[PDB]
């Protein structure tokens, strides 16, 4: 659905806003970014708009090699450049009658 | 995480066509919970969502392979969520996990939205 897409886009972005505030939210987005090898919604640059995330700081889960603190002062070559919304979203659309039906 | 604990019970071994009722007792800071879900991991297979209940409105969600046979329900007074399982098949054999999700994503049968997990209870269904 485009409801599946629009909602996932909206929710992923709202969860990015809550990432600094809620360590459970942080753990959830971390597992998404690490397991699907993606960062941010459209792009890693999306983190630039999130408080507690300076410029040149992304979650460690965006790193290609996840080590403690790797997202601090990150280099573009060391991070997943693709956004999570299109990548995870296409996976959700491909598995929709197993994740959302009542 | 340790703010919420989930404890499953009611597993066992039954002959095909029989029934079980799993229960999951939630404790800790559970007022945050938006979905209570049941996941299962069968021998040799990845974990899959089976049934989920949204606390917000009581809505329920089922995997297609269990629709009509399994029912998820919540006894608020006991802080316990149930999975009634009827007409059990050998392919229902699995470790069943209780899980809980807080607010964030509205994808009830996807384990990536759930933060709290029980240890699992074994369900064995004989041919
Ligand atoms: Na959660």
């Amino acid at each position: 659905r485009d409801k599946v897409m629009s909602e996932f886009n909206n929710n992923f972005r709202q969860q990015m806003e809550n990432y600094p505030k809620n360590s459970h939210t942080a753990s959830i987005l971390d597992r998404m970014q690490a397991d699907f090898k993606c960062c941010g919604a459209a792009s890693y640059t999306d983190w630039e708009k999130i408080p507690s995330m300076s410029k040149n700081r992304v979650p460690d889960s965006c790193c290609i090699s996840v080590t403690v603190g790797c997202g601090i002062n990150f280099n573009e070559k060391a991070i997943h450049k693709e956004g999570c919304v299109e990548k995870i979203g296409g996976w959700l659309r491909k598995n929709v009658e197993n994740l959302y039906f009542q | 995480s340790s703010q919420v604990q989930l404890v499953e019970s009611g597993g066992g071994s039954v002959q095909a066509g029989g029934s079980l009722r799993l229960s999951c007792a939630a404790s800790g800071s559970i007022s945050s919970i938006t979905y209570l879900g049941w996941f299962r991991q069968a021998p040799g297979k990845e974990r899959e969502g089976v049934a989920a209940l949204m606390t917000t409105d009581g809505s329920t969600y089922y995997a297609n392979s269990v629709k009509g046979r399994f029912t998820v329900s919540l006894d608020n007074a006991k802080n316990t969520v149930y999975l009634q399982m009827n007409s059990l098949k050998p392919e229902d054999t699995a470790l069943y996990y209780c899980a809980a999700a807080e607010n964030g994503f509205k994808i009830p049968l996807w384990e990536y939205i759930y933060t709290y997990w029980g240890q699992g209870t074994q369900v064995t269904v004989s041919a």
